[PDB]
RNA sequence: ACCUCGAUGUUGGAUCAGGACAUCCCGAUGGUGCAGCCGCUAUUAAAGGUUCGUUUGUUCAACGAUUAAAGUCCUACGUGAU
RNA sequence: CCCAUAGUAGGCCUAAAAGCAGCCACCAAUUAAGAAAGCGUUCAAGCUCAACACAAAAAUCCCAAACAUAUA
């Protein structure tokens, strides 16, 4: 069956929110956090990593991963930690057009997160929807 | 069984009394010889 | 109904009744306080009178009970008279009445009074309806004087009981079937039990005199919303359980009681036994104590009394654990028993220390053990032991594909465990 | 009784006499009446414009896919130039007899899902359909000139 | 305009959903 | 069975019959949804 | 034939012929349809003992009554026979009785789609 | 249930009903039941031919049969 | 304030006055309150009958727990209970005056709207809970919007004005034939027969 | 306050019990917070049964020992020309 | 009746609370889907839904007999 995990890139601590779920369904947890490890160190350390597996009835693995999250990566371009409260009032950071532009160039690029809709406006306007649901202006 | 307290007809529970269809004709028709009535004693 | 009340104090001097623990003035007030919540009517006049001789016809010795006629019939503005007595007989009642022209009540009318007005559930009106019947017993005289209509022993036909002789037949036929009532709903508060003394739902009973913060206290504890603490006593009429997690991630059932005055009849409280019952089916007792309260003394020797009354196991008597609150109203309270937690339910202040006592009572109380477990993934032991025990810590293995939980577990679900899962 | 009781008190026979007869009598009609006698055009732009531009035209039953298969599909599909789209048959019926395609009539009932484009990668687009042994290639018509599946596998070779 | 039918859609679904919560 | 004058499909799985003369709520999942008119 | 009558609507299940033996507890209600099962001639005799006038030559006017259950009539009861009453109820044909022409005479008055499993 | 193939000729009318079969087993329910149980949805009168684990075959000829009654017809051969 | 305000269970200034059960304020049909305020849903009541402040309660309890106060409001369209009802004490014989004043009721004709509601809400949001109190209520009462109040009253002029019956109580009650004024009531000159007591016959015509 | 005051004798108990079922037990069945044992609840069932004692005039209640159970009622609070 | 991918485990809160413990926001992608109306999970997972597509019961024993169709 399919597991659907933010796993931490740099975080791949076997156990607590790991352990138990993915061994219910049979699994190497040993190998699985080795093989995370080797995609943090193909991308970026630390930061949240959506990711795909798929334990197939031969208990076997296929770790898919894409881009990081929507959330924490419009908080590191906005320059916040943690997200606003309210999220309808309170606001933490503020982003440019021109600078959710340049994320979305390299958003919609994932397999496993379907953003392959060829129009930009597509894409553009569901990054603004996820900023305005989080403590982010869109600003002009 | 089927007892009406007290009095028929005349309680606060009395035995139900129905409408037959010979009551209702004997009723309109005594309706109709009125209307006549009124016709005749409006002239 | 509207009925402005003269508060009436006989404060015993010497001898039985002198109590030391307490002072007129506080009984006085506890007695305001019991009017202001029988509400609708207030004390218009106090009065607190000496009494060497507590039991008399007239409570009072003739001189001040003179005294006392003279002021009550000489103030028009009062409508009855509230005697802060235990219970006044028949004759006292009806000397006291035809004196001061008014109507007498004692602090079991009062009590009975305001569980009347403020009875929702059925449960809780057949209840005071027990409750009732002694005070019944008592006035029949007064209530069926009128039904008498001043025939007696001249009628020679029909049932040779005399009219106040049936009415006690009758009086009696009733309290037979409001005791078998209660039976009916003492099973069936049983069978309501059965499910969760199955699930071994660790069960604490709080349990305090009236107005300490029960209510309130059950509040903090549970973060319930639904639950309203009163300013007037007696609110909580009614024994129910609410659901609160403690530090340990156990869920534990607060029974909340009905509140214990001093100075009342035993079968009053003893009534609610069909309810209070779940009391004695308790795995722990937590008494709350308004240490601001002057007479928390007094009040602990009211609830203690009570509770032996009630008859409640007498391990269970044993191991209460004690909570002072409202230690706010009292600043920098240093609490001198051992075993004792001051807490503030309001400001919730010492809840945390107070879940944590009560969290390792509930495990002392309850049979169940603190262990580490191990365990296999991908076997639904780790499932079946959240569902059927609250499991502290998982340390994964990923090695051998396994893991140790730290789990509270009682003895049952232990015993099933190692049966399912060799 | 009071005139006014608190349940409904029985009424003088002469009383009810002139209530029953003075009830309310519907009109009999006779003969019953019962036995005698945007979105959409935005659709039938888009079909037009699509009828129009793509050269060649397939359909398919593309229902029996997962959400995630179809969106494979897609992917596979937009590696290429061809779109697939999906349309209501209740509105798609019009269209052929409005655009002139009478051989397609019989061919668009229960799901059915197009192929649009214009250079057919029909050769590898019907190699993915082999690793999945059903979605059966349907009849289209490539530049008014329908073509049958055999007619597709040589237009294909 | 598609917009226009997607947002009558989700205030439709909003509205099935309210009344619905007590359903 | 519980006798009810008015019968209410207590779920999904909750299905009404008109047997013996009467009416019925019959349910295989949740059988305390057994009602009788 | 009175084995062979026929009650309108649910009366065999529904109708109840009550009596009491007398003594205590002897109350018996029996419905239609077992009175029948039990006497095949009970039904008719008590349809016509009630709508006879209830006076002494009741009783008489029974004896003069014979019934029973099936088509078999004794010889003399034969011989004496002088008339025939015509059927009250006039029974109704079933369609393996209804004649081809019948049949054929009453129109169709549907045309049932060709692609009907029926 | 081993394999099962449909055939049909869209062009010529009375094909809604094996079309209808079609789309419904192939669903994924119904394949992930049966991952090996396995489906060959050729096309070129309608027909149906259905081999089950037990080397058996069920042939319904769709042409004049309802999609429910040749679903009915393929689930009680199942049930066997 | 949108949710139900509280009634009081009898006025600030009791009454000391008894005074006598004056049935014909239920009787007969409302005159007062028929009409919608600042509303566009209510409870309209088809039937005579005394509400007592359980029936206040009942209704002000459910409303506001049922309400949307965000969205809903709601108001009361009847006094609070002003009438005294007097019980005497339990088994005393008949006669020695009339009894003291035990509660407050407050009378309600049938046409009346006990509560009314609005806000930005439509009829099927609403109409549950108010059913809901309105079987719960002493009369006979229907959840009622201003469409469906207008659709009832218009049916009822149809009704009245295509109705194949010769006669009509209204006709013959005016006229007095048959002399059935002997049975009838002055009330039912007014009543047209609609009206029984504390029961109005809505198929009456 | 409608019959009975030119009498319709009255509470308990004995005797014999007739009846209702809104069933205490025995039978059949649905649900259950029915694991089993006890149970609770509801539909159907009135053929049969439904204890003996200590005080108390008691009907009742309390208590003792049992029972499958020690049912609720009506019968002029059944029955004193027994 | 069929069907359900997904910005994403929306933020905050908490050990965790991912549509669903609580508060704020409630936009947005696909042809079409509530930052979710109900079950469910410790949390997840999974199941649906909104969406595309095609009336009665009491005490001696029920209580006329019966009857749907021959012209007001
Ligand atoms: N716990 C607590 N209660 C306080 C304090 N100060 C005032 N109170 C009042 O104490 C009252 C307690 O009400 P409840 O908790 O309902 O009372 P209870 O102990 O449950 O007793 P009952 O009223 O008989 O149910 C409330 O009116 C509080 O407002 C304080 O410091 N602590
Ligand atoms: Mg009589
Ligand atoms: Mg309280
Ligand atoms: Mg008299
Ligand atoms: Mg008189
Ligand atoms: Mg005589
Ligand atoms: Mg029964
Ligand atoms: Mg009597
Ligand atoms: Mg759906
Ligand atoms: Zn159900």
């Amino acid at each position: 069956g399919v597991i659907r995990a933010i796993v931490r890139a740099g975080l791949a601590m076997p156990g607590p929110p790991l352990g138990p779920v993915l061994g219910q369904r049979g699994v190497s947890i040993n190998q699985f956090c080795k093989e995370f490890n080797e995609r943090t160190k193909d991308i970026k350390e630390g930061i949240p990593l959506p990711t795909k597996i798929l334990v197939k009835p031969d208990r076997t693995f296929e770790i898919k991963i894409g881009q990081p999250t929507v959330s924490y990566f419009l908080k590191a371009a906005a320059g916040i930690e943690k997200g606003a409260r309210q999220t309808g009032k309170e606001v933490a950071g503020l982003v440019t057009l021109k600078h959710v532009y340049e994320i979305a160039r390299i958003k919609a690029q994932d397999e496993a997160f379907a953003l392959q809709d060829v129009p930009l406006s597509s894409v553009v306007r569901s990054i603004i929807g996820s900023a305005r649901s989080l403590g982010i202006r869109v600003v002009k | 069984r089927g007892r009406i307290p007290g009095r028929q007809w005349i309680g606060k529970h009395r035995r139900p009394r129905f409408v037959s269809l010979r009551a209702k004709q004997n009723m309109i028709r005594r309706l109709e010889i009125e209307a006549e009535n009124h016709y005749w004693l409006s002239m | 109904g509207t009925q402005r009340v003269c508060l009436v104090h006989p404060d015993v001097k010497w001898g039985p009744g002198k109590s030391q623990m307490t002072r007129a003035e506080w009984q006085v007030a506890e007695a305001t306080a019991l009017v202001h919540t029988l509400d609708g009517w207030s004390v218009v006049q106090t009065m607190v009178v000496s009494t060497k001789t507590p039991d008399r016809k007239l409570i009072f010795g003739k001189g001040n009970f003179e005294h006392l006629t003279e002021k009550i019939r000489g103030s028009p503005d009062i409508t009855c008279v509230f005697l802060n007595v235990e219970r006044m007989a028949a004759p006292t009642k009806k000397e006291l009445e035809a004196a001061w022209g008014v109507e007498v009540f004692d602090r079991f009318t009062v009590v009975l009074h305001i569980f009347r007005c403020n009875a929702r559930t059925k449960e809780a009106r057949l209840q005071v309806a027990l409750a009732e019947m002694p005070l019944h017993r008592s006035n029949l005289k007064r209530d069926v004087a009128h039904l008498y209509r001043g025939v007696g022993s001249r009628y020679i036909m029909g049932s040779g009981e005399s009219f106040m002789q049936l009415q006690q037949r009758l009086l009696r036929e009733k309290e037979a079937k409001i005791r078998k009532a209660l039976d009916r709903l003492r099973k069936k508060r049983h069978l309501l039990r059965r499910q969760r003394t199955r699930r071994e739902f660790p069960v604490i009973s709080v349990v305090g005199y009236t107005n300490c913060g029960k209510t309130t206290l059950i509040k903090a504890l549970t973060g319930d919303a639904a639950i309203q603490p009163r300013d007037q006593l007696f609110a909580t009429l009614d024994v129910t359980a609410h659901a609160g997690t403690l530090p340990s991630r156990m869920t534990v059932l607060y029974v909340d009681t009905i509140g214990f005055l001093s100075q009342l009849p035993h079968g009053l409280i003893e009534s609610f036994s069909a309810t209070l019952e779940d009391v004695a089916h308790s795995d722990l007792i937590l008494h709350v104590r308004d240490v601001s309260h002057p007479e928390a003394e007094l009040q602990k020797c009211s609830v203690l009394s009570t509770l032996r009354g009630l008859q409640l196991p007498a391990p269970l008597l044993d191991s209460m654990v004690e909570v002072h609150n409202k230690v706010d109203l009292v600043p920098g309270y240093s609490p001198t028993e051992p075993n004792v937690v001051p807490v503030s339910a309001l400001r919730g202040h010492g809840l945390q220390e107070l879940k944590a006592e009560l969290d390792a009572a509930v495990l002392k109380a309850t049979g169940r053990q603190i262990l580490t477990l191990r365990v296999r993934l991908a076997g639904a032991q780790l499932s079946w032991l959240y569902k059927e025990a609250t499991v502290q810590e998982v340390d994964v293995i990923p090695e051998d594909g396994a893991a140790d939980v730290r789990v509270i577990i009682s003895n049952s679900a232990y015993g099933k465990f190692r049966k399912l899962f060799p | 009784s009071k005139a006014v009781t608190r349940h409904r008190r029985v009424m003088h026979f002469q009383r009810q006499k002139l209530m029953a007869v003075t009830e309310y009598i519907p009109p009999k009609p006779a003969i019953h009446p019962s036995c005698l006698p945007g979105l959409i055009r935005l659709l039938r732009r888009e079909i037009a414009a699509v009828f129009q531009d793509n050269r060649m035209i397939a359909v398919c039953q593309n229902v029996a896919l997962s959400a995630e298969d179809k969106l494979l599909m897609r992917h596979q599909l937009r590696k290429h130039k061809i779109l697939m789209k999906v349309f209501p048959n209740q509105v798609l019926k019009p269209f052929l007899e409005d655009s002139k395609y009478q051989n397609l009539l019989p061919l668009f009932v229960g799901h059915n899902m197009l192929l649009v484009s214009e250079e057919p990668k029909v050769k590898e687009m019907v190699r993915i359909l082999r690793t999945v042994p059903f979605l059966p290639l349907l009849g289209g018509c490539i530049d008014d000139t329908i073509l049958s599946r055999q007619g597709f596998i040589n237009y294909s070779k | 305009s598609r917009e226009y039918w997607r947002r009558l859609r989700k205030q439709n679904i909003w509205r099935h959903n309210r009344l619905s919560k007590n359903k | 069975f519980k006798n009810k004058t008015v019968l209410k499909k207590r779920c999904k799985d909750c299905y009404l019959v008109k047997r013996r003369g009467r009416w019925y709520v019959y349910c295989k999942t949740h059988p305390r949804h057994k009602q009788r008119q | 034939n009175t084995r062979h009558i026929a009650f309108s609507g649910n009366k065999w299940e529904q109708k109840v012929y009550s009596s009491h033996t007398g003594y205590p507890g002897g109350f018996r209600q029996v419905t239609a349809a077992q009175l029948h099962l039990r006497d095949p001639v009970a039904i008719v005799k008590l349809a016509i003992y009630g709508m006879l006038p209830k006076n002494l030559h009741r009783r008489t006017m029974m004896e003069r009554l014979h019934l029973f259950p099936d088509e078999y009539i004794p010889e003399d009861i034969l011989k004496n026979l002088v008339e025939e009453l015509p059927q009250p109820r006039k029974i109704p044909k079933r369609l393996d009785e209804y004649t081809q022409e019948e049949i054929d005479a009453f129109p169709r008055l549907w045309t049932p789609p060709e692609d009907y499993r029926l | 249930v081993k394999q099962v193939r449909v055939q049909f000729c869209p062009f010529e009318k009375n094909v809604e009903s094996t079309r209808t079969f079609l789309q419904t087993v192939s669903s994924e329910k119904v394949r992930s039941t049966n991952l090996n149980c396995s489906v060959i949805a050729d096309v070129r009168e309608p027909c149906v031919d259905v081999l089950f684990g037990d080397g058996h075959r069920l042939i319904m000829r769709g042409a004049h049969l309802t999609a429910l009654e040749m679903l009915t017809a393929f689930a009680s051969h199942i049930r066997a | 304030k949108p949710k139900l305000r509280f009634i009081e269970r009898a006025p600030l200034v009791p009454k000391v006055r008894r005074e006598p059960k004056n049935l014909s304020d239920i009787r007969g049909p409302s005159t007062e309150a028929t009409e919608f305020t600042e509303g566009n849903f209510a409870i309209l009541a088809l039937g005579g009958g005394y509400l007592h402040w359980g029936h206040f309660e009942m209704m002000r309890l459910t409303i506001n727990r049922s309400m949307d106060p965000k969205n809903m409001f709601a108001i009361w369209r009847v006094p609070a209970p002003f009438k005294p009802i007097t019980r005497k004490s339990v088994g005393h014989r008949m006669g020695g005056g009339k009894g003291a004043i035990d509660h407050y009721v407050t009378p309600v004709k049938a046409g009346r709207l006990v509560v009314e509601m609005g806000g930005r809400c439509e009829f099927e949001e609403v109409q549950g809970f108010l059913d809901q109190v309105a079987h719960k209520l002493p009369f006979a009462a229907k959840a009622v919007s201003r469409g469906t109040l207008e659709k009832m009253r218009k049916d009822q002029e149809e009704r009245e004005r295509n109705n194949q019956n010769p006669w009509t109580f209204e006709r013959i009650a005016t006229a007095n034939m048959l002399g059935i004024r002997k049975v009838l009531s002055p009330y039912d000159l007014t009543h047209k027969g609609k009206y029984w007591g504390k029961f109005y016959m809505p198929k009456r015509v």
